[PDB]
This record gives structure tokens, sequence and C-alpha cells, in this order.
């Protein structure tokens, strides 16, 4: 099994401390706290946008159109530090990248 | 050119270095200290050029268990994808 990693509720200005962690046979996890904690989207009612994504990525395997990986929003001069995203990717938020699990907290490989 | 000092004797724990990460680094104040939160940090955050001087570096492995070295890595693996990141082993 291969994760990867989305921003939830980003609009504008410094990125944020939510994610939504996604599997290859599409185990679902979310973070509000920047990776120290995942919790399993076990869904429910469709109410929050992790809920939303979640539900997005199990019916079409894939992320919705608002996201850009790092590199690629680099390429259109993303500056984190200055928080621009909002800026040379309007609507955009950063998501698709591989996610190495590394503390081991999301089941193995 | 950013720099960032890590004091390797200093290390009381792993989440102590984590701290002085986010101290060097000028991480965010939401930085989950850990290895997943630091590659993050990494690739979507710090502004480079880079240079990790790491004092004592060889205290620093004890004084975390063996959580120095993952810390490590990850700059590493950083560096190997085009961030440009000079790291010091002192």
């Amino acid at each position: 099994r291969t994760w990867r990693e989305a921003d939830i509720n980003y609009t504008s200005g410094f990125r944020n401390s939510d994610r939504i962690l996604y599997s290859s046979d599409w185990l679902i996890y979310k973070t509000t706290d920047h990776y120290q904690t995942f919790t399993k989207i076990r869904c429910a009612q469709v109410i929050n946008t992790f809920d939303g994504v979640a539900d997005y990525l199990q019916t079409y395997h894939k992320l919705p159109d608002n996201y850009i990986t790092k590199s690629e929003a680099q390429a259109l001069g993303w500056v984190a530090s200055k928080g621009n995203l909002a800026d040379v990717a309007p609507g955009k938020s950063i998501g698709g990248d591989i996610f190495s699990n590394r503390e081991g907290k999301l089941p193995g490989k | 050119m950013k720099k960032a000092v890590i004091n390797g004797e200093q290390i009381r724990s792993i989440s102590d270095l984590h701290q002085t990460l986010k101290k060097e680094l000028a991480l965010p104040e939401y930085y989950g200290e850990n290895l997943d939160a630091l590659w993050d940090c990494l690739t979507g955050w710090v502004e480079y050029p880079l240079v990790l001087e790491w004092r004592q570096f060889e205290q620093s492995k004890q004084l975390t268990e063996n959580g120095a070295e993952s810390v490590l890595q990850v700059f590493r693996e950083a560096k190997a994808e085009g961030c440009d990141i000079t790291i010091i082993l002192s």
C-alpha cells in the first residue's frame, strides 16, 4: 500500500494543519493536528469537507480538480513562506503528493 | 540563505529536537513535531538555500531514542529531491 495526501479547508494565506490521507486500496484518514494523530474517515453524512473529499475519492479515485501538487504550485511561483498560493493558483489547494507515512501511524505498506 | 543550528548535546528528547527545528527553521505554530510534519515543512514551507549545522550530531542520537537519524534522513531526502540543503554533521 502507498499513500498520498491533500490539504483540507485551505482557502488563502499560509497553509493549515488539516490533511486527508488516502491509500492505494482507498483507506482514508484525516489529521487536523499536522500529522500528530490520524482518524479514519468513516462516513456517515457528507457534512464537512473531509467527508466531501473522501466520498469524492471513493467515487472517482482521484482528487477533485481544485488540487495541485507542490511541484506544480511552485512551477507557478508558489512561495509557502509568503503564503501566496491563492495568488499564483486561485481556488487551488496543495494535494496529491506521495505520503511516506514516516511515523508508521497509518496501515503499513 | 537560511541558517539552522542544532546543538546536539542540548537535546533532551525527540520532541525537544522538533522544537529546536520549529525554532531554527521558523516553522508555523501548528508544526506537528513529527517526521511527517517535518517533511511537509521541508517541501512546503522552508525557503532555500538552507544550511543545517548539526553540532554534536553523535551525542544527539542517544539523547533521542535513535530518532535523530530519522530526522536526518528526512533532510537527506529533501536534498535528494532537489532542495538546496547543505548539511553539516559536526
